[PDB]
């Protein structure tokens, strides 16, 4: 599974959390097995303005 | 007293099942008690536990 989240956010793509992107963008099951592999990549998603 | 043999039988069951059903008031170390509050009151990953 693959997508672009705000840095502050990573802490929420693990099983049992809370919020905007867990509860409502990419909810992760308690039983979930598996591995979040994430990197920042603004020198590639960002952009001046 | 003079029948103490067989009340002291029925006393034994009455304890018992008075016992078992005191055990249900008991915490466990769970927040409470009553299991409706816990299922009214928490989401699955924390209810379970």
């Amino acid at each position: 599974d693959s997508f672009v989240i705000r840095g502050d956010e990573v802490r929420q793509i693990a099983p049992g959390q809370t919020g905007k992107i867990a509860d409502y963008n990419y909810k992760l099951p308690d039983d979930f097995t598996g591995c979040v592999i994430a990197w920042n990549s603004n020198n590639l998603d960002s952009k001046v303005g | 007293s003079a029948l103490g043999k067989l009340q002291d039988v029925v006393n034994q069951n009455a304890q018992a099942l008075n016992t078992l059903v005191k055990q249900l008031s008991s915490n466990f170390g769970a927040i409470s008690s009553v299991l409706n509050d816990i299922l009214s009151r928490l989401d699955p990953p924390e209810a379970e536990v």
